[PDB]
């Protein structure tokens, strides 16, 4: 059925780099869509990500509707990349890495001139996550992508649901979670003052994270730590005299442990994102732990020292007794522990407060954004 | 002139680029393979990874390129880019852990009656079994098998030069190791129809003596404080507490050592030998110091009328000094002496043992340099 | 000779490489897959990435390659290079992290009839489940799907070839160990479209992890610490003289436990172990915590411990006696009767917790070992 | 038009000119090729493994006899451009430093003179394995040797004849560039029966070492040393701080150990000599030893580490008696030994401390020699 | 139609792209270049690396592109594929650490006249000074020169176009802040050669750096460590009975900050700064050492505080009187008076050298702030 002649006919006139534009004043009808399938790297501190995107590419060019020998033969054709108009895709705000396997792949030419193509792409991008995205309220990841080649007066992109999802194939091994994916089809006019709009593709992704594992590594140590210091605090009333320094050994040990923590998780936030709110409670609930802690030694620091021939000589010896007694008396008026005992209950309720202030508020920063 | 344009022409007229210098299925083209090593740059003795560099000298004959007056008799030797001969897309059965650099697509030396000389130096990512057995003094040997990765020995035969050539022929002077010999044996495993790979043996010897030196000092210097903590008891019995300080200190030190050892073998591990027994030597000082600590613990305490007053005085003092004299009877120093010399036996015995093993390890397992 | 040049040239001319051996509208191009992992180079359970050896056995028929005495008569079966062939865009579904390595420009074999095989020596980059359920003793089955990438069951179909183990060439250098692996076929039609979609090979990797070295180092400082805390119990009841002395240890040891935490979570971060593994350490380590704090607060729990001439003698003797009293008071503080209670109180606790820790340890080791 | 269409058709570079054929006026001595080496930058140094990443301007020259043009080529413009594939380009190989193929010093735009002479000189980001050896650390810091030339051609197909290294030495290097000589040559060898490929031999003699590690590293030594130094002064002022004195050993000990730990770390990253590494660890051991000495010397001594008349005589008895105990201890005290101890601590610190900077000098003098 | 084939065919034949629109022996090719920087995704102050994006606004003219009613007449301004253009090898003189990305395969602006522009959204890695003087409060101006690579003035010339700031689109998420950005042009002829060399655009980035994170934690341990030092001084007054205790905290303190300086070297060499800074911490802190040197040395500075029946009554009270004047001796040394001068002596001196630290620190920022 002219099968040979037809193929040979169009290829004669067949034009490569020219768009299937009826004329030049109403552009062509280009369809696109993306199904996430892999969110490979979340480096939120630098606001960048890598995803395998199903670049659903679609458009029209009847420049090749065929006859009985090709259209009718099979309403389906798979013809090579380099052989029809191809959208060189990229995410305005995100794509920071040229697409990988997102091009040069078999496209699809039905019989009426319908064109369908969908290569998978692993590429880098840069979405929000700017001093926020670590809360409980989430920063919507907004990625708009379009051909970076021509502008909407010849090219026109389409899309679909802007309501329905990113969690469609959001990775289960992510240290986060997604709750909604909105997407709008739009024109080109940005803050930078560019005109002649080339339409693009907006990708909202408001997602959650924070599934803490470090939480109780932080929560039990601090309680053990708080108790340790409250040991420092109540243990003195229980502890012997050789305990003032006992308490000290703990301060040394207590903060050896402390800044070691200060070195451990600070590292944490640098390799991953960052945010100050949760940060504030820790270091300052931590600085208060330290504060009343050294306060304690300054407390176990405070007090002045706790930090006939027969009878003439019987007279004076009965004195060393009363004399030294006056001295041991010293000890008395000095170490009558009103401040210490009370210091236990001091930190105790202060403990309860620092704790309540913090976990109660952690209750809130999980409960407002809940 | 003598049919120059003619020859010249006909040759390029009839010559086939993509063809093999042989006629049908037979003895094939006997290609010569022989590499003069440059030097080696990195031995990942831990994963058995080998990045070296050498010359890929190949050479066989193209009786299809024998010239005539001007290019044959005119200039018996002329240079011409490869790209026109079957090239051993050589991979290494164990090694060839990565691509060729300066290996293919380079010019070659073509002789008059067809001889072909191609001498390219290259860096190649290989992997030989230096296994986790690249540290015993008896060390081990490896199998380096080179050969093509699409061709099967049917249309060419491979042949070698020396087998003793050695690998220290271009051994890296930068190597923390040393070498005894390089065997070269031609192979054709019958598990595949394709005659293939050649096994090259590395009877490697890697003796980098640098930190085990100050590692000895711990063992012995730690022993200093050790013998010291075992010596400090009848030296300064009051060592009682200070003693425990010593082991905290002694244990943290050895645990940090525990810290550097795993991360250091992390790139160059082999048999445990050294670690195997220093691990025991470890456990030894560890437990010896802890049971001496229990040696330390075992002590439940240590860890007329005128004259009547007198009499009451006579009894007061004497009565309790026996009581504290009892404490003497209880914490005498029999054990300390006996086990400080059991300390003598233990530490000098287990000491002269790994001393010995280590002794035996460097001299005894040294001659298998083959 | 035998139509020599006419043979060869004709073949080149009317033959389009890119054409797919479509035969009427039916069976699709029947093409089968058959993967034989020769061996594996490296894996990262954490990042679920593997670099493996694969020889892909690809089969299909091109009735256009059948011959007569001038192609098959020449030499039965022969070697024709790929290029001219339509290469299925093979792709590991939820995997595919990397390009097939050494798939390109290789050769294939054509029979006197036509049948062709394409089996190029591959090694590539993979991506399979490991989830936080792979390092378990109870493993997880790495779900790996393979099949035709951009063509449908109407244009083409990828089918399986045979059963074979994954431990058939499983890496003996792996930090994991195999249970079994099976692979069965399937055809995926989607409720989406009423059409008949691609075919697929689904791999299932059932292997359990954890190399045993780890095992020994960690549980022994625990029985280690067990003895110091064991001493933490026996040291006090048999000698309360070095309570503070132990203050030291409590510092040196939880910090030892703290620093072991850096090491094994990075292990945790180095290798994905099912979190329920973590709780072992959780309560275990943390009881070292709750027990201490009580044991040592209790350790600490005690008020201060942690004629006329004749009358002279009685006012003086009376002085010695009520201080006599006093001495007994503070000792009436640190009794040795219940420190024995806490000794068996908790040692049974430890033999309970311990044997309870051994419980689930032993239990699913009653499942894993099977 | 001056025969231009026709003439470049005459040259047709690729078609008429033999680019796969090197115009060496046929088999003879060679095409007079010359290489020029100018380092544009040195970005990374690895002393330990003798590897260097450096940039070079690959200035190249050779006369292309088929390149000579006429009026509508030559004189039309006595200088014009022509890509690599249309210009013969020498196959310059970095002889002992190209174990890392050359980048963007490859098939780049070249300069076309009028009478065949051509000029190709682009940028080379390269990696090298220069003569570090474990002798690239003594003060001379060796001499890094490198040879450049057209790899493929021999002495009858190529002749390459022959700039300071610090001309573009990197200022962010941890070393110092003292000199850089340049002299070409040609050379055959034993297995070869003919001479060939001429080359650019460029030796770089450098030096390196911080004046910073010295700062924070010796700093703690005189500070730490005064602790061990005071250690022996302190046994006098108050040796009773037994346990607390003991604490300091743990503490000055843990300090000592990982200080040495940081040492190899930077060490592996740097091939350090055996001469220097010992003075460091030898002397900290000097204190380590004396810390152990501290131990014993600080806890070394065995102990220092008529009826009414009848009754009081009992006490004068108990009196004198334990006065013997009391004194059995000062017998041990050993105090007239005090100064000598800290005097014979001073003397040795002086001896060894001096011995080092004494040795510092006895090797500081001969290099300056 | 409108000379349809005759117009595009003629254009391809007598048109060349290798060539540059050279116009007589004069001003070179009028190249108009400029920076349009809208994003700075990644940069490292330490390695002075910058991967940003700047659309390379180029502007120059080629008369050969002029047309009549058959190209201009067709549609005024037409955009031609860049291929037809002679693209300059532009490059960052002391920068250029990376290929420009996204410039290839793009659109070119042609006019009826000939005017042409092509602003490519080029993203690339750069390399400019930041040195140790990059992040102070007083900034440094990174010198960034750009201009033609391998072409000299005799053939191509570029020139600035407009001034535009660097903060016009500077990173608000930067760990730095900008003050000013200037760009002027020039042509560089060298004393070497009598010739007229390339042109170039030199940018200078003037911006101050350093977040305040590192700042907050340098000074907290300082004041906190000055609290323990303050304790260091006050304790001998309120609790000299814990001088040893003081010793413990100096092993504590010392190790802590010796460890603080560990952080510094990592961080500092991990994030660049002018050494002159650490000098502050240097002596200030060696000051706590120099002072504890003297102060606790001074703290421990003191010798040891760091009838006949009537007869024995006299031998006895004698026994007591001898010792009593003796105990007076040890107190004779711990006069509790110089302890107050030492804390005040140094309290002022630390309040002064602290105020000294405070001084240049604030002076330098009364310089920066500016």
């Amino acid at each position: 059925n002219e099968e040979g002649r037809l193929i040979e006919k169009l290829l004669g006139d067949y034009d490569k780099r020219i768009k299937p534009a009826k004329t030049l004043d109403h552009v062509i009808d280009v369809t696109l869509k993306l199904t996430l399938t892999n969110l490979i790297s979340l480096n939120e501190k630098e606001e960048a990500l890598t995803t395998n995107v199903w670049i659903e590419i679609q458009w029209n060019d009847y420049r090749l509707s065929w006859n009985t020998s090709e259209y009718e033969g099979i309403d389906l054709v798979r013809i090579p990349s380099e052989l029809l108009w191809l959208p060189d895709v990229v995410l305005e705000n995100n794509v920071d890495g040229q697409f990988e396997v997102a091009y040069y792949a078999n496209v699809l030419v039905y019989n009426d001139g319908s064109m369908y193509w969908l290569p998978p792409a692993i590429y880098r991008s840069t979405c929000p996550i700017a001093v926020t995205y670590f809360p409980f309220d989430w920063q919507n990841c907004s990625l708009v992508f379009r051909s970076q080649t021509y502008n909407a007066h010849e090219v026109n992109l389409q899309l679909s649901a802007e309501e329905g999802i990113d969690p469609e194939d959001f990775t289960e091994n992510g240290e986060w979670t997604i709750r909604h994916r909105p997407a709008k089809k739009n024109y080109n006019w940005q803050l930078t003052k560019d005109d002649i709009d080339f339409q693009e593709i907006i990708f909202f992704l408001i997602i959650q994270r924070k599934p803490l594992f470090y939480i109780i590594n932080i929560i039990a140590p601090c309680v053990l730590i708080s108790s340790l210091v409250v040991l420092v605090y109540f243990l003195p009333a229980q502890a012997g005299g050789q305990k003032c320094t006992l308490s000290i050994s703990v301060l040394l040990a207590q903060t050896i442990f402390l800044f070691l923590i200060a070195q451990k998780v600070p590292e944490t936030s640098l390799n991953v994102p960052l945010i100050g709110k949760y940060l504030i409670f820790v270091m300052f609930v931590s600085l208060v732990i330290v504060t009343n802690c050294v306060i304690v030694l300054n407390v176990s620091l405070r007090t002045p020292n706790t930090h006939s021939c027969v009878e003439a000589c019987n007279f004076i010896a009965k004195s060393t007794k009363e004399q030294n007694d006056s001295g041991s008396e010293n000890e008395n008026w000095v170490l009558i522990g009103k401040v210490i005992d009370k210091a236990c209950f001091w930190i105790a309720l202060l403990l309860f407060s620092l704790g309540t202030l913090a976990i109660f508020l952690t209750g809130h920063l999980n409960q407002v954004p809940e | 002139s003598v049919m120059e344009d003619t020859l010249l022409s006909v040759l390029f007229e009839n010559y086939n680029p993509k063809v093999r210098p042989s006629q049908t299925v037979g003895d094939k083209v006997t290609v010569r393979v022989g590499l003069t090593l440059t030097s080696l740059l990195i031995l990942n003795e831990k994963n058995e990874e080998m990045t070296t560099s050498v010359f890929l000298n190949l050479a066989w004959t193209d009786y299809r390129l024998q010239w005539d007056p001007a290019a044959y008799e005119g200039i018996k030797d002329l240079s011409i880019p490869s790209d026109d001969v079957w090239q051993p897309d050589i991979v290494l059965m164990n090694n060839n852990d990565g691509s060729f650099e300066i290996t293919l697509h380079v010019n070659v030396l073509v002789q008059h009656t067809g001889a072909v000389s191609w001498h390219p130096s290259a860096i190649y990512r290989s992997s030989c079994t230096i296994k986790v057995m690249y540290f015993p003094f008896d060390w081990q040997n490896c199998t380096m098998v080179f050969k093509s990765y699409t061709y099967d020995t049917s249309e060419v035969i491979l042949q070698h030069a020396l087998d003793a050539m050695i690998n220290q022929d271009a051994f890296t002077e930068n190597g923390q190791w040393s070498i005894e010999h390089k065997p070269s044996r031609k192979n054709w495993r019958s598990d595949d129809p394709s005659y293939e790979d050649v096994t090259f043996y590395l009877i490697i010897q890697r003796k980098p003596l640098f930190y085990i030196v100050y590692t000895i000092v711990p063992c012995i210097l730690i022993s200093i404080l050790a013998i010291l903590v075992f010596y400090l008891p009848p030296d300064a019995g009051e060592k009682m507490s200070l003693s425990i300080s010593a082991l905290l200190a002694l244990t943290v030190f050895l645990l940090l050592l525990a810290d550097k050892v795993p991360e250091t073998s992390l790139s160059v591990p082999i048999i445990i030998s050294y670690l195997m027994f220093i691990m025991i030597l470890v456990a030894f000082s560890v437990i010896l110091s802890v049971v001496v600590l229990n040696l330390h613990h075992r002590s439940p305490n240590t860890h007329e009328a005128v004259e009547a007053i007198k009499y009451i005085a006579e009894q007061l003092e004497s009565a309790s000094e026996f009581d504290d004299l009892k404490k003497d009877w209880q914490y005498v120093a029999m054990v300390a002496d006996r086990l400080f010399l059991y300390i003598f036996i233990t530490m000098c015995s287990i000491g002269t043992f790994s001393i010995f093993l280590d002794a035996s390890h460097n001299v005894p397992p040294d001659n298998p340099f083959a | 000779s035998e139509h020599e040049t006419r043979l060869v040239a004709n073949l080149l001319e009317n033959y389009n490489k890119v054409i797919r051996p479509v035969e009427h509208h039916t069976h699709f191009v029947d093409i089968t897959v058959g993967l034989q992992l020769i061996q594996l180079i490296n894996v990262d359970e954490v990042n679920q990435i593997v670099e493996t050896n694969v020889r892909l056995r690809q089969q299909w028929i091109d009735v256009r390659l059948r011959w007569n005495p001038a192609d098959y008569g020449g030499i039965k079966k022969i070697r024709l290079p790929s290029d001219d062939v339509w290469l299925p865009d093979l792709v590991l579904y939820n995997n595919a992290d990397g390009d097939f390595a050494i798939v390109h420009m290789t050769k294939l074999l054509l029979d006197y009839t036509g049948k062709i095989m394409w089996t190029p020596p591959a090694i590539f980059k993979s991506y399979c489940e490991i989830i936080v359920t792979h390092f378990p003793f109870d493993q997880q089955n790495c779900t790996m799907k393979l099949g035709i990438w951009t063509y449908d069951g109407t244009k083409v179909s990828i089918s399986p070839e045979s059963d074979r183990p994954d431990l058939s060439t499983f890496m003996e250098s792996g930090e994991w160990v195999m249970k079994d692996y099976r692979g069965w076929k399937h055809w995926v039609y989607y409720t989406c479209c009423p059409d008949t979609p691609y075919l697929d090979i689904t791999y299932h990797f059932i292997m359990q992890r954890i190399p045993l070295y780890f095992v020994v180092n960690v549980i022994i400082p625990c029985l280690l610490f067990s003895f110091l805390t064991v001493l933490v119990f026996y040291l006090p009841t048999d000698s309360g003289e070095k309570m503070t002395l132990s203050i030291s240890v409590l510092l040196s040891l939880t910090v030892f436990l703290l620093v072991i935490v850096e090491l094994i979570p990075s292990t945790s971060s180095a290798v994905p172990l099912i979190g329920k593994y973590m709780l072992f350490t959780m309560i275990f380590v943390i009881s070292s915590i709750i027990v201490t704090v009580v044991v040592i607060n209790t350790h600490h729990r005690s008020p201060s411990t942690h004629s006329a001439i004749e009358g002279v003698k009685y006012i003086a003797e009376h002085m010695k006696s009520d201080e006599e009293s006093s001495n007994a008071a503070e000792e009436w503080k640190y009794v040795a009767m219940v420190i024995d209670h806490i000794l068996l109180c908790v040692f049974m606790l430890i033999c309970i917790i311990g044997t309870v820790s051994v419980f689930a340890g032993r239990l699913i080791e009653l499942s894993q070992e099977g | 038009v001056n025969e231009e269409e026709r003439l470049i058709n005459d040259l047709l570079i690729v078609n008429k000119y033999n680019k796969h054929v090197r115009p060496v006026k046929h088999n003879n001595e060679v095409v007079n090729i010359a290489l020029s080496l100018t380092l544009s930058n040195l970005i990374s140094l690895k002393e330990t493994d003798e590897t260097l990443t450096t940039n070079v301007w690959m200035d190249h020259a050779w006369y292309d006899h088929r390149l000579t043009w006429n009026a509508s080529e030559y004189s039309d413009i006595s200088i014009l451009r022509l890509r690599p594939e249309l210009i013969w380009i020498p196959d310059i190989v970095l002889q002992n430093n190209n174990d890392g193929q050359y980048n963007v010093a490859y098939f780049c735009n070249v300069l076309v003179r009028p009478n065949g002479y051509v000029t190709w000189l682009p940028p080379a980001i390269f990696r090298s394995s220069c003569p570090i050896n474990v002798l690239y650390f003594p003060f001379d810091w060796q001499n890094c040797s490198l040879k450049f030339t057209a790899l493929n051609y021999n002495a009858n197909e190529i002749s390459m004849d022959l700039i300071i290294d610090p001309e573009a030495f990197t200022e962010n290097g941890e070393w110092e560039i003292i000199h850089k000589p340049a002299k070409k040559n040609i050379y055959g060898d034993k297995f070869p029966n003919g001479t060939n490929y001429q080359d650019v031999t460029f030796y770089l003699i450098i030096r390196r070492k911080p004046l910073f590690y010295v700062i924070n590293f010796i700093t703690p030594c005189v500070l730490i040393s005064f602790l061990a130094a005071l250690a022996f002064y302190l046994p006098a002022e108050s040796g009773e701080k037994m346990s607390t004195a003991i604490c300091v050993l743990l503490a000055q000990a843990v300090f000592l150990l990982l200080t040495s730990q940081r040492l190899p770390e930077t060490a592996l990253a740097v091939p350090l000599i055996g001469k220097y590494l010992m003075f460091i660890m030898s002397l900290v051991t000097g204190v380590v030893v004396n810390c152990g000495i501290v131990l014993n010397f600080h806890f070394r001594t065995p102990s220092t580490h008529s009826g009414i008349d009848s009754t009081n005589y009992i006490v004068k008895q108990i009196k004198e008696k334990n006065a013997y105990d009391e004194e059995v201890g000062n017998w041990n005290l050993v105090g007239q030994t005090i100064d000598r101890l800290s005097m014979f601590i001073i003397t040795p610190v002086m001896v060894l401390g001096t011995i080092f900077i004494f040795v510092m000098g006895n090797f500081n003098r001969p290099p300056a020699k």
